[PDB]
């Protein structure tokens, strides 16, 4: 039914949440420049355990009060600090296709951005979830691709995935 | 409802609240035993609350009845947002009175321009959120299909109507889903989806009930 945060409350449709790792090994989700990016355009899982990440606004086009499993979603980062050259970067999550490490989750303006919706599905006693992307059924798990040069944990559409997350309310 | 007003108490007697812990969707009473709502409001456990005005306070007029049958349209498509309609059979009939009454199903579809009343306990802000205790009301016209199709290119099916204002400022919103759009005493829309709330050029999109009258009659009769 409703997706629940780590306090057991249904996610508010349009609310802001930290997307935290299910294990104590990693921090939350944020943005980092990767490859030849000069702005933080790659959606990544922080390697710093203390790092909550950036608050993410989770919403469905449906005018239901709470986020339900299986409903189509849009994700976008709440405002975060960037250098002046990067101010005004769009913060909606996109899946940009035919990238080296497979279809990757990016923010900013993407011409290659696949049409589709994210959805949440429960995996776990504890309130654990995975993200899937459904291009506009046939849906792919979001998992992690480790940058070889960087070590950066990039969010990608990954068959042998998925990333398991829990939510914590900003409020 | 963004930009509406507080309805007069029990002046929308067909309005219901679907409650699963708290209010999460609306719906409409179409006879003593059946409620119509949005398919995306489907949940395994639902309590229907009738006769409500202040959903936070017991006023003495309420009837709380559990859903017995919950039947989503057989062609509902979660990710194309299409055929977004569901019927709930109450586990016992509502007592019909001044505060609890049925709304009529449409005899035909509504013409563009027809003024309608939308109601619900959803968010009243287009930025941030504020959920009201008291039922909110809004008068808004059916938009032309060409207007509607141009607002959401590629997304509008034949089972969807747009109701509202291209200027924005007034719209239904999160928590209004499943609730009624009533024009000329007939249920013509079910609150379904939109991009944000009350945004310019982004009107609300509603399930086109006049397409479903036979399915509705058919389901009630067989069940
Ligand atoms: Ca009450």
């Amino acid at each position: 039914d409703f997706v629940l945060d780590n306090e057991g409350n249904p996610l508010e449709n349009g609310g802001t949440y930290y997307i935290l790792s299910d294990i104590t090994a990693f921090g939350g989700i944020r943005a980092a420049p990767t490859g030849n990016e000069r702005c933080p355009l790659t959606v990544v899982q922080s390697r710093n355990e203390l790092d909550k990440g950036i608050g993410t606004i989770i919403s469905s086009p449906y005018r239901i009060r709470f986020i339900a499993e299986g409903h189509p979603l849009s994700l976008k980062f709440d405002s975060f600090a960037v250098i002046m050259l990067c101010v005004g970067i769009p913060t909606e999550w996109s899946v940009v296709e035919d990238l080296p490490e497979g279809p990757a989750v990016k923010i900013g303006e993407n011409k290659d951005a696949m049409d589709g919706w994210f959805r949440l599905e429960r995996v776990s006693e504890f309130n654990n979830y995975k993200l899937v992307f459904c291009p506009q059924d046939k849906c792919g798990d979001i998992g992690i691709s480790i940058d070889h040069d960087d070590g950066t944990r990039r969010l990608v559409v990954s068959k042998n995935k998925p990333l398991v997350v829990q939510f914590q309310k900003l409020d | 409802i963004v930009g509406g007003y507080t309805c007069a108490a029990n002046s929308i007697p067909y309005q219901v609240s679907l409650n699963s812990g708290s209010h999460f969707c609306g719906g409409s009473l179409i006879n003593s035993q059946w409620v119509v709502s949005a398919a995306h409001c489907y949940k395994s456990r639902i309590q229907v609350r009738l006769g409500e005005h202040n959903i936070d306070v017991l006023e003495g007029n309420e009837q709380f009845i559990n859903a017995a049958k919950i039947i989503t349209h057989p062609n509902f498509n979660g990710n194309t947002l299409d055929n977004d309609i569901m019927l709930i059979k109450l586990s016992s009939p509502a007592t019909l009175n001044s505060r609890v009454a049925t709304v009529s199903l449409p005899r035909s579809c509504a013409a563009a321009g027809t003024e309608c009343l939308i109601s619900g306990w959803g968010n009243t802000k287009s930025s941030g959120s504020s959920y009201p205790s008291l039922l909110q009301c809004l008068k808004a016209p059916v938009l032309s299909d060409s207007s509607c199709k141009s607002s959401y290119p590629g997304q509008i099916t034949g089972n969807m109507i747009c109701v509202g204002f291209l200027e924005g400022g007034k719209d239904s919103c999160q928590g209004d889903s499943g609730g009624p759009v009533v024009c000329n005493g007939q249920l013509q829309g079910i609150v379904s989806w939109g991009y944000g709330c009350a945004q310019k050029n982004k009107p609300g999109v509603y399930t086109k009930v006049c397409n479903y009258v036979n399915w509705i009659q058919q389901t009630i009769a067989a069940n």
